[PDB]
């Protein structure tokens, strides 16, 4: 239903309130995903197809030649195969002292790092912060999302699955 | 339309933030069931007074008038100088619990008044205790800000009219319709009481008309040059909300429950540059009707211009033919602006605007009724915009109203409800009578004595103002009442 | 009753026990006498036997 | 707890008198016809009758398409609707 | 002996039939078709429209009876209409978590044969708040009225009010002090409290003297009763006007409609797959100012709530809380009903706002809550008065999980990084300005900030997870019910979580004790740990701290014209009030949970309501937004550069503007610093693994894992696999040195006589 | 409408009349002479000897129902018989301080119009331990049964047991830990807990989960109920044998 430029504004954080309320209060537009993902595609500097957005600067992607599925930054860096935790192949900054917590919180409003830690996760090439965790000491890294990509495209969207190698 | 005046505010120091925090509430005021829970729907409007035009004085008065922190008058002088320097256009003062003890808030007001005199500037001051001496500070401050923001421009109007009329030989004082459906005097400085005076005019005429003809359940529908006003008369009465909201603002004045949507005969027809969709309003053309009137200087087409294209309006009978309305002006401006950017004929250009409005008004009227728990078949629909009889078919089609009535005097229907309004004066005095259940008949007569006194003190007030209006006590019918809990 | 410290002797209504409903008679006999020894409302079957 | 006291004061005033006209035939007078206008609704043009509001009589009926005009009110009855006037100068929209 | 339900069946037979059909068929009550809705759709919505308006209006009207501002102004009350089996048809808004809690009491009565004794009769009145049957906390009190028609039960009405206090050890409603049920306040288990529409004198006299704020409680009772009876009358008028046939069809077709509604919205808004997320909060009971009587309760601990969220191709979904930690000696435990209705209120706020709000979505969700976890205790000594501590820290994770599916699919308008910790709860007791025994409990934490979006900043001072219609209430009204005066109300700067879109900021309130006698106060929120996490970037909101000043010498300071503390505590790391109070005993620390503490007139208490987490990498935020945050008071200027890479210069007007070249270059430099200061996760992991093997962590970190492994073996298996730990490494809870009472031995309510409890959860 | 006491007067009118006589006269109820005792001293002592034996023997029997040794072996239980106005006539030995506590509970009901609401009906059962009305401590729980004759109240039976615990903060009966009423344990203010001789399920479930030593508490209820009902039955047999006048 929605105008294409209006779903762009929504991505750019610039959409008007009337259409923002319209989008929220009425049944969703079945066409959203295919318009959305195409909007993201034309904003990448690499022509490999996008399969699913993982964050603002993070995607599951289909290699134009090998047809493998991978996690990719917007800049270009492939982290891992899509069934793996990308964070395992990323770089991490751990805020575990009052000095580091007091860089992003005023004292007293910072968590205490013997109870809670800030783990920031960056792309190796561009330094982009794709995710920040707030667990305890010892706590494993978290595999956020394992999507059923086949069922989504095939059963919920009525679309062929993109070609896939291993 | 938030087109008021650049108004500033002085409140208690340390609490300057409360206006713009909107008591949280105002991020969901007037929300349908579904959006009250749909969290991502909540949204704050701009504050009436921004943070850089708020200031704070150091004073504190507790819930019974005791001055815990006495007013440090210096902080009031800097407060005044700050907003005078900021070129504020009016200054509002709201100090906590001033309704109970206004000493400190009226000293602040005097100090501010002093500083504006020295500045030479024309800045009026509004003490909340002088206007709305009632609890709940977000309600009181919003209402008082209204006197500065929006009331002040039309403050001239009631004295220009009343002067023009006594000059011309009237022997009465005008009354104004007020938010609770009753009339007040034109002299009152609380013009915000008279803010929904026009719409309430219509609701009262429809109420009156119903009483004569036995219609007890009436849905009122008014379409003017700018908006579409809608209320329900449920079993002979209107509903009056005590501490209501209106335009997503908490207010301290009792209000008649109504609703509207911002479309009317003069609402402007524009196309989104990117969507190329039609957006009606929200602004209107007003007494300038649109392009169809040659001398109006209006360049954007209005719904009234579609009326001419489609044959709804008679070009030679606007105001009885006292006003020249040219159809070909409407046709050329509809083509250039709407029809050709949309690849449609001027007929289909105009008909699609009217069709959208028809459905938009219809779905609103259906939904305000659904929302209040009623079926449209439980009601009779009075329609009386002055431009509403042009779309009675539209917003009523298939709703299932028991009957749909266009009275012949539809065009002045509010002015009909105003001439129909009771000549009534009301007077109030608060009290502190506390009784247990088990009480001896002496504490019981003492209580009845003090209430008996207040009615007599009030009774002489009603009669004394009716004397100044040329009415002896014999003509006044009196009805005492009281507030209990 | 299950948590108690004292018991009641009861003359068996059956010669021979055995089968389900017979255990039902033995509880029933008990209850009955407990009503006599004490008071009908003294009975607390919900504690078990 | 008695929290306040109130006093109301009414004086009589001429309220506007609602007409109570005798109702007559459903056929409106030839005097009330003021010609037609080109009227466009659902992709269709029709010659819609024009009626002088004041020249209508209690009991008349007006089948759409027609517009009812006076000095300052325009009452639209498209094709597919109908109106009749009662003794109180009220009209009634029917679906029809 | 005819049963009392409209059929002739008993309450128990009637519900047992309906749950069997539901189990066998997969549709509520077996309804494979919705006769009324499909065949008489006009009549179906007219009933819906007229009844849902009735309950909305009942809540709004009746709340004008209460003295407490919690009910009168904030609206912490709810009205729900139920069918015979205790399933909701419709509800007013407000604290709608009690849709399910009152539904479970109705079911507990059904399952324990209240029908035989004490009997469900027309005009009867039931009152209940028992947490062991699934209520949130004793301070939320239910009134339940059966509805009869032509001599048979056709449904129930429930009304809930949040009451100021229920006479726990702690003075307040979220009280600390007590550590078990015994002391956790006046506990009512489905009591018959009236007959023939009239209350029992022995209930009135007993109930009113078990609490402090008696007049407030008394009026909170009338607000419930009046609402129940407005709704009972509404139904009778609706049935008499449209017929029992239609009403009876509607009373059950509505509930399958709500299940159908959840399924369809999942399929249109979501992505099938698996979502993993976790949440924590602190319980610092070791500290000196948590004075609890039982020595076995003085240890620090952390609530651990992992959620495996499974979304299926058929549109059902599953929430598995394997790995979760144990209940404890505090007042933060919950109940399987508490927890699952909490998750339902969240889906009313994103998934189904525009569908039927009733138990339908409940029947369309799968819940696995291991027995013995805090969310499903197996002990009848457990305490509840502040369940929200844990509850609101678990549900916030699920916003994030559910938000990844909107984001991948393109419904960015619906992404939300999660709820604020709905906290600090200003509480205290003593003699008030009317010289009556009294207790306090500010609902200012109804207006915390909310999670940022993928589209725009979170709302500041706006909502709570348990009621999206935020209200902070007027200063002038609160001062009628507490013996305190406001010295400030202020947006709480840098409370919002940073990001591309900033989370909503909390706000702050500075109070002076005034006209109080023999008065105490305490604090109750999260301190050491932020419950919410940011999303796709995005940092947690600020955590909590305490500020109290005793012996301020403020009578003299006010009178002599000296500086006095006003507004908020703008930079707690560089405070301004402390310098002003050279004689005071100032408590300024992280201990966000305390017990009762003597206060006196002119002492100071800072009320702090939390912020919400943010979205995206902060140095993607638009710089102008950062500058506006600085002027608007939302972010302290210090972190403009340090967090967002935004360089700001103050103009002649004194306001901040953007230095654009500086801001670009600072962002360029931050990216290199991030490269330089991070390490491959391989590298970090072998470091943390060494700390684990060495058991290098505070006792509260080691207790969270020890207890969690024991309740959730699949979680221990996963930890051991992840860190590659030998089977020689073992973490027995008994080796940590801290008390471990209730870790092996426990006794459930269901082990008491005649108790039949209802199970709603996989367990 | 007509009061429930054997006279036709209400409980309140009945006691108010009797306390006024006592105030004006200096003798309980105005009795300047003792009709029965002076005129039929044989009948007077025969009633005395048979009724005091009844309460002694009721206490002794029913204490074999309890699991708690406090009641079963130590005998910290008491049974008292009262007139309509709540004055004791006779008691078993044991914890006889509750002669006065249960009397003050009976009188609290009289003064607060329990008769109008919740009503004192035959076969009803009251449970109470409220210390603000004059009970020693929450752990001493009263059962109070009215006794009726030909449709009118002629007196009450009270039974007391010391219970192991009532769910205070402290585990025990003489508990420390709590410092106010709030936390001092399950406090029952003259609750109607049964009718037609049967306990109410909502009282059963609620009360048993407010304490620790549940099985003990349950059986302490049955020891109380049984003694009351042995004593109610006793009186009726005494009255049926000797006459309501005597
Ligand atoms: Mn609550
Ligand atoms: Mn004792
Ligand atoms: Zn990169």
């Amino acid at each position: 239903a929605y105008t294409r430029s209006k779903i762009v504004d929504l991505v750019d954080g610039k959409i008007d309130p009337d259409t923002l309320h319209q989008m929220l209060s009425t049944p969703k537009d079945p066409e959203r995903f295919v318009t959305y993902v195409e909007i993201l595609q034309e904003r990448m500097p690499w022509d490999d197809k996008i399969i699913l957005p993982l964050g603002p600067k993070l995607f599951i992607v289909q290699q134009k030649v090998s047809k493998k599925w991978t996690v990719r930054c917007e800049c270009g860096h492939d982290f891992c195969d899509w069934k793996d935790n990308w964070k395992l192949s990323a770089r991490v900054h751990v805020r575990d002292t009052p000095q580091k917590m007091e860089e992003i919180y005023p004292r007293l409003m910072a968590p205490t790092p013997s109870w809670q830690v800030i783990r920031e996760y960056f792309c190796p090439e561009c330094g982009t912060l794709h995710d920040v965790e707030a667990p305890t000491p010892w706590y494993p890294v978290i595999h956020d999302f394992s999507p059923d990509i086949e069922g989504f495209y095939q059963e919920w969207l009525g679309l062929p699955v993109p070609e896939r190698a291993d | 339309q938030r087109k008021g005046l650049k108004c500033g505010l002085i409140v208690n120091r340390g609490m300057e933030d409360f206006h713009r925090m909107g008591r949280a509430v105002q991020s969901h005021l007037g929300y349908a069931y579904e959006d009250r829970i749909h969290l991502n729907t909540h949204r704050y409007d701009p504050p009436l007074v921004p943070r850089h035009l708020t200031r704070g004085v150091v004073e504190r008065t507790d819930m019974i008038g005791t001055q815990v922190i006495p007013l440090r008058e210096d902080t009031a002088r800097d407060a005044a100088r700050d907003l005078i320097a900021a070129d504020a256009e009016g200054i509002v003062i709201s100090l906590l619990h001033s309704y109970k003890n206004p000493e400190n808030e009226r000293r602040v007001r005097d100090i501010v008044l002093e500083e504006v005199e020295k500045s030479g500037k024309k800045i009026p001051v509004f003490a909340s205790a002088d206007y709305y001496p009632v609890r709940k500070e977000t309600h009181r401050t919003n209402t008082t800000i209204l006197e500065g923001y929006a009331a002040e421009p039309s403050r001239q109007t009631l004295s220009k009219i009343s002067n023009a009329f006594k000059e011309r030989g009237t022997k009465f004082d005008f009354r104004v319709m007020a938010t609770h459906g009753g009339t007040i005097s034109w002299k009152a400085k609380e013009l915000a009481r008279t803010i929904v005076s026009g719409p309430i005019g219509g609701v009262i005429g429809a109420k009156y008309l119903g009483e004569v003809l036995g219609y007890k359940n009436i849905a009122c529908s008014d379409i003017g040059g700018t908006s579409f006003d809608v209320a329900l008369i449920t079993q002979g009465e209107m509903t009056i909300k005590n501490d209501p909201d209106m335009a997503r603002l908490v207010l301290s004045l009792p209000l008649v429950a109504m609703d509207s949507v911002g479309a009317g005969a003069g609402s402007f027809i524009r196309l989104d540059p990117y969507t190329r969709a039609i957006k009606l309003g929200p602004d209107s053309a007003g007494y300038r009707v649109g392009v169809c009137w040659k001398e109006s200087g209006i360049e954007t087409v209005t719904i009234s211009d579609c009326h001419m294209v489609l044959g709804y309006l008679n070009p030679d009978n606007f105001l009885g033919g006292a006003v020249k309305l040219d159809r070909q002006r409407s046709v050329d401006a509809i083509k250039a602006q709407i029809a050709d950017p949309l690849g449609l004929s001027v007929e289909d250009a105009a008909a699609g605007v009217i069709e959208l409005l028809d459905s938009d008004l219809r779905d609103y009227l259906r939904s305000m009724i659904s929302g209040k728990g009623y079926s449209p078949a439980s009601f009779v629909c009075f329609s009386y915009g002055g431009a509403g009889p042009v779309h009675t078919y539209g917003y009523t089609e298939g709703l299932g109203f028991e009957d749909v009535i266009v009275p012949a005097w539809a065009a002045g229907f509010s002015a009909f409800g105003c001439a129909a309004a009771d000549f009534e004066y009301r007077y109030d005095k608060s009290l502190d009578i506390n009784m247990p259940t088990e009480t001896p008949d002496t504490d019981k007569e003492k209580a009845a004595a003090t209430l008996q006194a207040a009615w007599e003190e009030l009774t002489k007030n009603v009669l004394e103002e009716f004397k100044l209006n040329g009415y002896s006590a014999d003509q006044v019918t009196l009805q005492p009442g009281y507030r209990m809990q | 009753y299950r948590g108690q410290l004292n018991d009641l002797e009861i003359e068996s209504p059956l010669a021979q026990a055995h089968t389900a409903a017979d255990w039902d008679q033995l509880t029933d006999a008990f209850n009955a006498t407990y009503g006599r020894v004490y008071a009908a409302s003294a009975r607390s079957p919900e504690l078990g036997y | 707890s008695v929290t306040g006291a109130i006093m109301r004061g009414m004086v009589p005033i001429p309220k506007p008198k609602i007409p109570k006209e005798p109702e007559e035939g459903e056929t409106p007078p030839e005097s009330a016809k003021i010609g037609t206008r080109k009227f466009y609704r659902k992709k269709r043009w029709v010659d819609a009758q024009l009626y002088h509001m004041e020249s209508l009589r209690p009991g008349n009926r007006v089948m759409g398409p027609a517009v009812i005009e006076s000095d300052a009110t325009t009452f639209v009855v498209p094709d597919g609707f109908e109106t009749w006037l009662d003794g109180h100068r009220l009209f009634h929209l029917r679906e029809v | 002996t005819r049963g009392i339900v409209r059929g002739g069946e008993t309450l128990k037979e009637h519900r047992d039939r309906l749950m069997a059909a539901t189990k066998a068929t997969g549709r509520y009550a077996g309804l494979k078709t919705l006769e009324l809705r499909e065949r008489e759709p006009i009549l179906y919505n007219k009933l819906f429209s007229r009844l849902r308006a009735g309950v909305v209006d009942a809540r709004e009207t009746a709340k004008k009876i209460a003295a407490s501002p919690i009910v009168e102004q904030e609206g912490e009350l709810c009205f729900t209409l139920y069918n015979a089996a205790g399933d909701s048809l419709l509800t007013s808004t407000g604290i709608i978590i009690h849709v399910g809690t009152m539904g479970a009491a109705i079911k507990y009565m059904i399952e324990n044969n209240w029908e035989a004794n004490p009997g469900v009769h027309d005009k009867d009145i039931f009152c209940n708040n028992d947490s062991l049957i699934g209520n949130v906390h004793p301070c939320d009190i239910h009134t339940i009225v059966p509805i009869f028609w032509e001599g048979e039960l056709i449904g129930w009405v429930g009304g809930v009010t949040h009451v100021i206090d229920t006479g726990a050890v702690g003075p307040g409603s979220m009280a600390t002090g007590q550590v078990q049920r015994f002391g956790d306040g006046y506990s009512i288990t489905c009591r018959k409290v009236g007959a023939n529409d009239t209350l029992f004198r022995d209930w009135l006299h007993e109930s009113q003297r078990m609490v402090r704020t008696t007049r407030y409680w008394m009026l909170d009772e009338r607000t419930r009763i009046a609402g129940c009876h407005m709704i009972r009358k509404l139904v009778e008028e609706v049935v008499a006007e449209e017929g029992i046939e239609a009403y009876w069809k509607f009373a059950y077709e509505a509930v399958e409609h709500g299940r159908l509604g959840l399924q369809a919205r999942i399929k249109a808004m979501t992505i099938p797959g698996t979502y993993r997320q976790v949440g924590f909060v602190d319980v610092p009971y070791a500290h000196e100012d948590v004075r609890v009587p039982s020595d076995f309760a003085k240890l620090d601990t952390i609530m651990h709530a992992p959620c495996e969220m499974t979304i299926r191709r058929d549109g059902t979904w599953r929430l598995d809380f394997e790995g979760s930690s144990r209940w404890g000696w505090h007042t933060y435990n919950a109940h399987q009903v508490s927890f699952t209705s909490g998750i339902w209120v969240m889906m009313t706020q994103t998934l189904i706002p525009s569908e039927m709000i009733n138990d339908g979505a409940a029947y369309g969700t799968e819940f696995r809550l291991p027995k013995g976890t805090w969310m499903n205790p197996d002990d009848r000594r457990v305490a509840f008065s502040y369940s929200w501590h844990f509850l609101v820290s678990a549900w916030t994770a699920l916003w994030r999980g559910l938000s990844r599916s909107y984001f991948g699919r393109g419904y960015l308008e619906e992404v939300n990084a999660g709820n604020a910790n709905t906290s600090n709860w200003l509480q205290g007791g003593g003699f008030n300005q009317y010289d009556e025994i009294h207790a306090v409990n500010s609902f200012e934490c109804a207006a915390n900030g909310t999670g940022a979006t993928a589209v725009q900043d979170g709302l500041s001072h706006a909502a709570a997870i348990w009621n999206p219609e935020g209200d902070m209430g007027d200063m002038e009204i609160w001062e009628l019910a507490e013996p305190l005066v406001y010295l400030g109300r202020q947006i709480k700067a840098s409370s919002g979580g940073s990001g591309k879109y900033r989370g909503g900021c909390g706000f702050e309130s500075l109070r002076m004790v005034w006209n109080a006698k023999d008065w105490t106060m305490f604090f109750m929120g999260n301190g050491h740990i932020s419950s919410d996490w940011g999303l796709m970037g995005g940092y947690p909101a600020a955590s909590g701290y305490r500020f109290a000043a005793h012996k301020t010498n403020l009578k003299e300071l006010i009178a002599s014209g000296a500086e006095i503390p006003l507004g908020g505590d703008t930079d707690p790391e560089n405070p301004t009030w402390d310098a002003m109070l050279p004689d005071a005993q100032i408590k300024r620390d992280k201990q966000a949970i305390t017990t009762e503490e003597m206060f006196s007139d002119y002492d100071l208490y800072l009320n702090y309501m939390r912020g919400g987490p943010g979205f995206g990498d902060p140095l993607d935020r638009e710089p102008q937004a950062v500058a506006d945050d600085i002027n608007g008071g939302y972010v302290l200027e210090r972190f403009a550069g340090e967090v967002y890479g935004v360089v700001v210069r103050k103009g002649a007007d004194g306001q901040y503007g953007v230095d654009e070249a500086g801001t670009a270059a600072a962002r360029a430099q931050i990216r290199k610093d991030r490269l330089a200061k991070s390490v491959p996760v391989s590298e970090w992991m072998k470091g943390e693994r060494e700390k684990i093997l060495a058991k290098d962590a505070g006792t509260q970190v080691r207790q969270m894992f020890a207890a969690s492994f024991k309740l959730g073996p699949r979680f221990e298996k996963d930890f051991r696999t992840f860190w590659s730990l030998p089977d020689s490494w073992t973490l027995p809870e008994e080796e940590i040195g801290v008390p471990t009472y209730g870790s092996r031995y426990s006794m459930d309510i269901s082990e008491l006589p005649d108790v039949h409890t209802v199970q709603f959860v996989e367990e």
